[PDB]
RNA sequence: AUCAGAGUGGCGCAGCGGAAGCGUGGUGGGCCCAUAACCCACAGGUCCCAGGAUCGAAACCUGGCUCUGAUACCA
RNA sequence: UUGUUGGUCUUCAACGAGGAAUGCCUAGUAAGCGCGAGUCAUCAGCUCGCGUUGACUACGUCCCUGCCCUUUGUACACACCG
RNA sequence: GGUGAAAUUCUUGGAUUUAUGAAAGACGAACAACUGCGAAAGCAUUUGCCAAGGAUGUUUUCAUUAAUCAAGAACGAAAGUUGGGGGCUCGAAGACGAUCAGAUACCGUCCUAGUCUCAACCAUAAACGAUGCCGACCAGGGAUCGGCGGAUGUUGCUUAUAGGACUCCGCCGGCACCUUAUGAGAAAUCAAAGUCUUUGGGUUCCGGGGGGAGUAUGGUCGCAAGGCUGAAACUUAAAGGAAUUGA
């Protein structure tokens, strides 16, 4: 379900980016 | 003289189990897997008929002439239909020389069951 | 493209129909969509009826029938030849 | 291993025309596992066509419990009443309505028992309609009457004549005739009787019913 | 023990097998001319052949 | 320092005297339109070295050689 | 002449019915046997024909390899070696 | 036992099977439907109680009180979060057994969270009829559910009748279905997706080639997972819908 799995990939990457930004706090 | 023959003919095996009129004494219990060597063919009608002839011999030496038959599939939250050996067991206990008193089905059928193995998408092969 | 007008199932005026488990693979399939057959079959087939009819103690003994209501998912019913792919025109025939 | 077991003859009570249901076997009396009162509670499954020698009732499986053993003669009283599977699954059919009722009831001797009754609506002649359904309110009216009758007809002196109402289907056809200004209801039966609780032994009653 | 029984092909039904090498026939037992059962035979066979059966019980099914 | 352990196909390992392979790679064929997989073969070997015992040894005893692991306590 | 071919005597190799795979075949057929022609001065283990001796098995099936027609799915059209 | 075949597993401290009974938790088969109810999500054992609701009936009442809706608000499958209860079954993760060139998969076994329940969150689904709501007109037919009206003619019914069950006819209101263009449409199809270049009944939301991208950023809600709101640079000549002939 490549659209569903692409959505999961974007979800994962967005979580990672958020973690970098909150660590920068 | 009467004993009751519980034939549990599932897939993968068939049991011929003859017991008294209360189910409380085992006269002779022979299953399909006793008459073969390979696991694939325990359920085969051939094993069912060999087990049937053997229980026939063990029974006519015990004074019982006529058998009451209680057929069964696996039941529960699974298949309701008897396996490949159910028919052969009756055919051979009848042609071997014994009388059949009464036939009926005891497959456990839930009025509703617990969840069944496999998952939502089922066994997919 | 839309294959069928009923969407492949019999549901009008409802929102939700409870599912059932396929008799072959246990797949969850809603009740109105599954292929449902009621089988009334004999205890033994006619090649082996008489060598039990002669072994009945009682006169007039009638051998029972097994009754079972069997559900199949679309995949298992198609693969087991219970239902077949039909042509565009004969798909509409409900008889 | 079978040179250590004696047979016993099982006898049903006199409300059943034909008697002497069959033969059981127990293992020879050894102290501590003496057979006589060691077992004393076997349950047996016998059709009603073997107990009344009419084949129009080969359904209606009778379940008989052993209450006493008299020297190679196992005395037996009535324990339960059921259908056979083929009978029940012949009765339920699409395009018709099934009505179910049940009730807990006492007889004059302290026997608690549960009755389950089943019925199905009857299509008439000249009916052109393709189904025969009641309206879940007629369903309720029938089920109310069904329990009413089932409790008024029971709670009579003893299981003796209660089973004498079960044998000729007094309950069933009384229920049919009672609910005909509600809905016709073919094939009305008492599908099951499970006795909920058996009070005590009462040895004299057992020979009052036996023979 | 088993005793070889003797049967007669009374009608021939069809050709089973993956490669059609087996025929299905209905046989009739000469001692008991009332027991007609389905069997599978290998080799050419017409109506009227006499088949020797090592065991009698095994009975084939339609389009086996 | 003394002792227990391991040396066998180009590599890793199994081998209970009657006595040599497993796995993986090598070469040649087969299958396929072709490539992998897969199938069949053919070539491989101081069984770590020297003695001995024994119908009979890569194995059993001894002795020398190379690698691994160990006990090394009261001042 | 790295022997055209045919003779004579002598020399006496592998080969013990052949692994995986694989081909052709349904009656005067397969297989065995020889003969003719083409090539040709000379050279036939080849090809194209011809007779002679003459079977086993089957009289099916769609399992494998494919072929024809229909229905069906398709994101293929250099078309699934897509 | 399980499977295409097996193995892991259990088993002479007796497995699987049989019989009677008890405990536990979950589920509510068959009946069960081109059927019902609900705003949707959803709702299937009995009986009792509580409030609610549509339709029908009506020579009851009010008299324009109405339609659709920024803001704002209730409800909202499953999974998920926090804490109690529970803990049968099935079972993400995980551990093994197989299969394979590998197999972090399909298949088999054992199973954790979960599945059930209470209190509080979450606010998303192919949440689909992929079709917002109110109103009018427009074609034929037979079924079916609810209510009502009218019919003689029969019930294993009913002190007689009336009524209940069935039959026939009609009217409202539902869920749908079948046949047909005089219609519409790119067609598939649609009796509403018709009454459109002969274009105007009312109203809300929402689209403007494919990507980048539901991404970055700011705000806001959430315990969290995440929800709502939501770009640009850059890139690209097609992406796409329906149908046809082939393979
Ligand atoms: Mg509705
Ligand atoms: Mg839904
Ligand atoms: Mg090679
Ligand atoms: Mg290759
Ligand atoms: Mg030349
Ligand atoms: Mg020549
Ligand atoms: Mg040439
Ligand atoms: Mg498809
Ligand atoms: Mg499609
Ligand atoms: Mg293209
Ligand atoms: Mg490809
Ligand atoms: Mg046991
Ligand atoms: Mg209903
Ligand atoms: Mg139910
Ligand atoms: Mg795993
Ligand atoms: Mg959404
Ligand atoms: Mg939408
Ligand atoms: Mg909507
Ligand atoms: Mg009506
Ligand atoms: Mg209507
Ligand atoms: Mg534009
Ligand atoms: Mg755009
Ligand atoms: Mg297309
Ligand atoms: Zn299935």
């Amino acid at each position: 379900m490549r659209a569903k799995w692409k959505k999961k990939r974007m979800r994962r990457l967005k979580r990672k980016r958020r973690k970098m930004r909150q660590r920068s706090k | 003289v009467f004993g009751v023959a519980h034939i549990f003919a599932s897939f993968n095996d068939t049991f011929i189990h003859v017991t008294d009129l209360s189910g409380r004494e085992t006269l002779v219990r022979i299953t399909g897997g006793m008459k073969v060597k390979a696991d694939r063919d325990e359920s085969s009608p051939y094993a069912a008929m060999l087990a049937s002839q053997d229980v026939a011999t063990r029974c006519k030496e015990l004074g019982i002439t006529a058998l009451h038959i209680k057929l069964r599939a696996t039941g529960g939250n699974k298949t309701k239909t008897p396996g490949p050996g159910a028919q052969s067991a009756l055919r051979a206990l009848a042609r071997s020389g014994m009388k059949i008193g009464r036939i009926e089905d005891v497959t456990p059928v839930p009025t509703d069951s617990t969840r069944r193995k496999g998952g939502r998408r089922g066994r997919r092969l | 493209t839309f294959k069928r007008r009923n969407g492949g199932r019999n549901k009008h005026g409802r929102g939700h129909v409870k599912y059932i488990r396929c008799s072959n693979c246990a797949k969850c399939c809603p009740k109105d969509k599954a292929i449902k057959r009621f089988l009334v079959r004999n205890i033994v087939e006619q090649a082996a009826v008489r060598d039990v009819q002669e072994a009945c103690v009682h006169d007039g003994y009638v051998l029972p029938k097994l009754y079972a209501k069997v559900h199949h998912c679309v995949s298992c019913a198609i693969h087991a030849h219970i239902v077949r792919v039909r042509s565009r025109e004969n798909r509409r025939n409900r008889e | 291993p079978f040179t250590k077991k004696q047979w016993y003859d099982i006898k049903a009570p006199l409300l059943f025309t034909s008697r002497n249901v069959g033969k059981t076997l127990v293992s020879r009396t050894q102290g501590t596992k003496i057979a006589s009162e060691g077992l004393k509670h076997r349950v047996f499954e016998v059709s009603l066509a073997d107990l009344q020698n009419d084949e129009d009732q080969a359904y209606r499986k009778i379940r008989l419990r052993a209450e006493d053993v008299q020297g190679m003669n196992v005395l037996t009283n009535f324990w339960g009443m059921d259908f056979t599977t083929d009978k029940l699954r012949s009765l339920v059919r699409k395009w018709q309505t099934l009505i179910e009722a049940h009730v807990d009831v006492k007889t004059t001797d302290n026997y608690m028992l549960r009755m389950f009754a089943i019925g199905f609506t009857k299509r008439r002649p000249n009916q052109v309609k393709r189904t025969c359904y009641a309206q879940a309110s007629q369903i309720r009216q029938i089920r109310r009457k069904m329990v009413e009758i089932m409790v008024n007809q029971a709670a009579s002196c003893d299981l003796k004549e209660l089973v004498n109402k079960f044998i000729p289907e007094v309950i069933g056809k009384e229920i049919e005739k009672a609910t005909s200004s509600i809905f016709p209801l073919q094939n009305v039966y008492v599908r099951k009787v499970k006795i909920l609780k058996a009070p005590k032994f009462d040895l004299g009653k057992l020979m009052e019913v036996h023979g | 023990d088993t005793q070889v029984k003797l049967a007669v092909v009374v009608k021939v039904m069809g050709r089973t097998g993956s490669r059609g090498q087996v025929t299905q026939v209905r046989v009739k037992f000469l001692d008991d001319q009332n027991r007609l059962i389905m069997r599978n035979v290998k080799g050419p066979v017409r109506e009227g052949d006499i088949l020797t059966l090592l065991e009698s019980e095994r009975e084939a099914r339609r389009l086996r």
